[PDB]
């Protein structure tokens, strides 16, 4: 494990734009990670039921359990974008071949990419958040270049798929 | 105790153009043929990674979700 | 299967954690009471999640 | 009858209420097809609420993760977590039903004294079902964030009290 705090991470809050505010979008991902991924695959399927049909994408335990963690992979990966400030540890260690493995596979693309939507929706929703701030965690203000830098990452993904 | 709990289940499925399979009596004649209640009692069960990630996602202890109450704390309470 | 685990601790006031993990300079500022944390490790495919997501998504099927 | 039939038989037979019997059931139990949507409301947000349930009682009290905490290592969480999903799924047959008989007598009976034997936090459980309780009704107001359930506009409120109530047993007996 890393451990950035102290000057380490003051520093790095000085080299990434929007530091502290940076870290606060992370941290909103990271600590609602398991509804966020939830929330994504279901709505895929509840979309398309089919999907949950016999012989569809996710119509078993096994394969259900292997996507919700491939989404939380995909998620931890645009994490650790907007943590640094750059995709280039998406693109390289998480996308490079995804496309191939997921077509190896029969894993589908429409289905993948209606996950990656309703993810970058939440994701972006929980940095726009404009709750009143007796019911926010943060507080209040503008994180519109995070959210459109992550809409950034999450689009980098659809491609990719 | 058994660990075992009630799993309900709530189909509400009109236009839904897939077999119809569990209830076995009369039919309604309305919307109700589309719709269909099932109940089992079955074993919950938390694996013990679903734990850890359930650890490490809390472990902030700052971030809820959206537009709820903040009750977290620094100090310990109890 | 790898995937970067990241934990943001604001720490600000807590005192019953010791910060020892961060073994860097300090500031002198609230920034010594703040933390990130990233660790590489495999993902877990968890059945008992599948489980359930399954079981909520049965109970709200569009069609 | 069929619901106690699978429920005692403790063995994952399942029962199925749907067409004429689904209708009769929605006129034997009051506000019958709300309350199906307040069930559907409980079981289709399950593995939410049961998280953020317990994260709440963890960021309101971090030591329940400290070493020694209630549910510091991944066992304990583990056990943690499942009794919420229980606890909420007695509640939703409960809702089902309109009655509190099977949670009562198969869930709450001997709990308290089993907690205590084990020392789980009852201020813990005390948080827990009042977020559970609080997400719930919630869901069933139209109070969340998200409303991914398609219901007629309505007034839920009743049932809203109703499954209250069922959640205000648990925390009474616990
Ligand atoms: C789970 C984490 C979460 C918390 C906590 C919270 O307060 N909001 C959260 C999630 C969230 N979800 C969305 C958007 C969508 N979610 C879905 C899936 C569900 N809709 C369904 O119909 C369904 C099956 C019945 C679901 C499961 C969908 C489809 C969306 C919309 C995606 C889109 O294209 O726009 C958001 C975004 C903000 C919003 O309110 O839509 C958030 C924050
Ligand atoms: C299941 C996830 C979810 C979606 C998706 C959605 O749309 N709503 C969802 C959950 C939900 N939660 C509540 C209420 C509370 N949740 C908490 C815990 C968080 N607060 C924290 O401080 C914290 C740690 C940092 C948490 C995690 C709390 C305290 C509440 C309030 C409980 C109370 O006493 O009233 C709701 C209900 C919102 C409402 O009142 O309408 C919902 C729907
Ligand atoms: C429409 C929602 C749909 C599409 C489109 C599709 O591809 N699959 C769809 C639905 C679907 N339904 C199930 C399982 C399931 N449905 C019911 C309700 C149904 N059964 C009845 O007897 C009646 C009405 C009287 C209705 C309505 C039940 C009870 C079940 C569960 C059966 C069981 O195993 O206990 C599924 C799951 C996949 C499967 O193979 O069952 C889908 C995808
Ligand atoms: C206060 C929120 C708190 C109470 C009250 C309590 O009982 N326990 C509390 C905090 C807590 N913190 C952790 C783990 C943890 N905190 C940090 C940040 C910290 N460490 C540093 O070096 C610095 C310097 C800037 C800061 C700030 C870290 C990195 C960790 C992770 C430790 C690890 O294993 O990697 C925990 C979890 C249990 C534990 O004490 O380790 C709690 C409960
Ligand atoms: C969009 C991201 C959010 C939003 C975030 C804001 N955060 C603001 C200030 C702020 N946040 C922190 C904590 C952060 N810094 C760290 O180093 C770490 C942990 C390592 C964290 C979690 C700090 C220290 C600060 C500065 C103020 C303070 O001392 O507490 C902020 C104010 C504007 C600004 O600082 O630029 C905002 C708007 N706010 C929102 O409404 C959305 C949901
Ligand atoms: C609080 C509970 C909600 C709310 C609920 C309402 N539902 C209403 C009518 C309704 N709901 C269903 C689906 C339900 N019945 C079933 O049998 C099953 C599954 C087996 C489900 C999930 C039906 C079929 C109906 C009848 C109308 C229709 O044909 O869709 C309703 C209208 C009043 C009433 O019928 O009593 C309400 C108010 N409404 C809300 O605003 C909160 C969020
Ligand atoms: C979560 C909010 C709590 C917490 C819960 C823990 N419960 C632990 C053990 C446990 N729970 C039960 C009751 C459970 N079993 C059933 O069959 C039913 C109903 C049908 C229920 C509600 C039992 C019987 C047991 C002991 C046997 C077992 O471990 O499965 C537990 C482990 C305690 C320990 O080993 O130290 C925990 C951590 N703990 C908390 O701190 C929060 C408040
Ligand atoms: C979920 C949204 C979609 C879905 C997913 C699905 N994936 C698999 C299996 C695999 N997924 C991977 C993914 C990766 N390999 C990498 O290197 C990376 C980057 C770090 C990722 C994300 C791999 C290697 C596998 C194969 C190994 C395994 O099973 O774990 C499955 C299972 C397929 C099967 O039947 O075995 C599924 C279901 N499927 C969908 O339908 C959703 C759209
Ligand atoms: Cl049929």
């Amino acid at each position: 494990a890393a451990y950035v705090g102290g000057a380490d991470l003051q520093a790095l809050k000085k080299f990434v734009s929007e530091g502290n505010k940076r870290m606060d979008s992370v941290n909103a991902i990271v600590s609602n990670a398991s509804c966020i991924v939830s929330d994504s695959v279901s709505g895929m399927v509840c979309e398309n039921p089919s999907l949950i049909a016999p012989n569809g994408g996710v119509y078993t335990n096994r394969k259900m359990a292997a996507c919700l963690r491939d989404a939380e992979i995909i998620l931890r990966y645009v994490s650790y974008s907007l943590l640094s400030g750059d995709s280039s540890v998406l693109e390289d260690r998480c996308l490079n071949g995804l496309k191939e493995t997921y077509a190896s596979l029969g894993v589908p693309a429409a289905g993948n990419a209606r996950t990656i939507s309703i993810m970058k929706a939440t994701v972006i929703g929980f940095i726009t958040n404009n709750s009143q701030q007796k019911k926010l965690s943060t507080p209040a203000g503008d994180c519109s270049a995070l959210a459109s830098e992550v809409g950034g990452y999450f689009d980098k993904v659809s491609s990719a798929l | 105790f058994d660990g075992l709990a009630p799993y309900v289940e709530t189909f509400n499925n009109r236009g839904c153009e897939f077999p119809k399979s569990g209830y076995e009596g009369p039919a309604s004649n309305d919307d109700n043929d589309e719709m269909c209640v099932k109940v089992s009692m079955l074993r919950v069960k938390v694996s013990q990674s679903y734990a850890a990630k359930q650890i490490q996602q809390f472990s902030g202890f700052k971030e809820s979700g959206i537009d709820v109450k903040q009750i977290s704390n620094v100090k310990k309470i109890y | 299967l790898r995937a970067p685990i990241i934990t943001v601790f604001d720490a600000r006031g807590c005192r019953e954690h010791k910060n020892r993990e961060y073994k860097g300079p300090k500031t002198g500022t609230q920034d010594d009471e703040m933390c990130v944390k990233v660790q590489y490790e495999k993902i877990a495919a968890c059945e008992d999640t599948a489980f359930i997501v399954l079981k909520e998504c049965l109970s709200e099927m569009k069609s």
